[PDB]
């Protein structure tokens, strides 16, 4: 069946070691693609900010409303910075951290594979060998034992519906019941052999179970180390993705509301009156000769 | 383009190639939507494999 | 130069047209920002889709798979929020300007806006009298200045051939009568010039009073706009601000819970049970011969 205890089925466990390395590559690339995404948003915000400052300042909008409107470009510049930081953390801290763990947990052979995958193969293989050899022995003896049963059986049937018929000549057929007899002794011999192997298997089962467990437990401890470390890395990442971990993000919009609240219509109005309105100076008529 | 196997991979289909870690293949094309590539071992088994089982 | 100079009200008028243009620039600005927010949301969605799949069919299992997969849900939620920012920007903020623009500025078949034209007419009228009176003041100044110039020549004439031979007594007395008539010219046209001057000074208040009213109406209009603008800027800031949006806080509360719930021992027990020495097994036993 698929039981772990059947010869060969330990490979699922060996395989989990190779899978762990791959999962590290997958995670690394995954965060890597997320940093591109964050970088792209920042840059677009940065361009808008640059674009609309130029477009606004170049007249005609004047006064504290230009100032209030332009405070928005600043918020685009500041949130842009925060998202660049998310990128810098993802790449310089989290990715490198996985990267270094990897190179220390998994060492590579010139052939191809990993030291660590190979080390669990050899442990499992070594622990199963006595067992496997006994299992080939058992199946053969069972075959041999059953082969005899079937035969001696034929010799049996080939007797009742046999002798009672024609040639029950003694000078011939007494040596016939001696075929059935010969089978008797044959089933016995093979039966005893089969039971012997079966007894061998019994007494070496504890050792088989002990040895396979020691290796399994080494594998679980290797995986636990991977799981504990990954958990800590996900946490590192969540912190970095979260612009609300601290309150710089909240200050951006507080700053923004203040700038808008500061702007006054009347000031913009009074200023126009002096530079373009009645407040402007004038040289009223007066007497003029040479 | 050349490709080097990172892990052992068992064929789960007739068009799904099999190899050992360390063995080397030839990429016949680019991945698809799922992560599968068309490849070829030496004289000369042809089949699909997963791209994340390979490096440079 | 000065606004009081006949004609120089044309910059208060222009200001009305500028207001219109501004509304448009505001809508363009907020539209482009909307697009930026939608692009980002769009990329987070596809990253979530892509990695959810690779993960779920991949070889990771148990609660570490769940924790990692919960990162795809933060991406999806953060995406949903930037779509609301975008929808708010266009469907509320943008629209509101548009509607306001519609009721404030009305086109005319004669070309331009009704509002601009009314300012121009109002000034022109409030300036009509004063324009008429500076013309007269000008004319008068002219007469008087030609009057002095002619007197100068009249003298450079009289006593210019005097004791000189080419000129006689009967003829000298006419040159004196000449300069004598210029003297009167100068005086009568000086008095007129002086007169107009007085009326101009006496009516300058009425001119100012009148020009002020039209300007005050233009100021009132310009104000309505600035006020509405300040209003629309606070609207936009609200819609942009995810820092104190409760759903934004929830996404990362949820993410941290998912991660902190990953339990290595539970994953180990499960694997031991379904793939290792914990699995059931049928140990060999004596097997009798069938059929």
């Amino acid at each position: 069946t698929d039981s772990f205890w059947e010869v060969g089925n330990y490979k699922r466990t060996v395989k989990r070691i190779d899978d762990g390395h791959r999962l590290c590559n997958d995670l690394m690339s995954c965060v890597q693609e997320r940093a591109k995404i964050e970088k792209a948003y920042a840059q677009q915000l940065t361009d808008w900010a640059k674009r609309w400052r130029q477009l606004i300042e170049k007249g005609p909008q004047y006064g504290s409303l230009e100032r209030a409107w332009g405070a928005m470009m600043t918020e685009a510049d500041k949130v842009s910075e925060l998202h660049q930081e998310v990128k810098n953390s993802l790449l310089n801290e989290d990715l490198e951290k996985v990267k270094n763990w990897q190179k220390d947990a998994y060492h590579k052979q010139i052939m191809g594979g990993f030291k660590e995958t190979k080390e669990a193969e050899d442990g499992f293989r070594k622990a199963q060998k006595p067992w496997a050899k006994k299992m080939k022995e058992l199946e053969a003896a069972k075959k041999a034992y059953h082969l005899a049963c079937k035969e001696e059986r034929l010799a049996m049937t080939r007797e009742m519906n046999s002798k009672t018929e024609q040639s029950v000549t003694p000078e011939q057929q007494k040596k016939l019941v001696d075929k059935v007899d010969k089978c008797r002794q044959d089933v016995q011999k093979t039966q005893e052999k089969y039971e012997k192997v079966l007894e061998d298997v019994g007494k070496t089962t504890p050792q088989y179970m002990e040895g396979m467990e020691q290796v399994f437990e080494q594998c679980q401890q290797f995986e636990e180390k991977r799981l504990v470390f990954l958990k800590e890395v996900l946490l590192d990442i969540k912190r970095h993705l979260n612009l609300a971990e601290n309150s710089s993000y909240m200050h951006v919009y507080r700053e923004l509301e203040q700038a808008i609240r500061g702007a006054d219509a009347q000031e913009d109005l009074r200023w126009f009156r002096s530079t373009s309105g009645p407040g402007m100076p004038m040289n009223w008529p007066q007497f003029e000769e040479w | 383009v050349r490709v080097r196997a990172l892990y052992d991979y068992d064929g789960q289909e007739q068009d799904e190639l099999s190899f050992k870690a360390g063995d080397e293949l030839t990429k016949l094309g680019e991945e698809d939507e799922q992560g599968w590539c068309r490849g070829r071992l030496d004289s000369g088994q042809l089949g699909l494999y997963p791209a994340n089982y390979v490096e440079a």
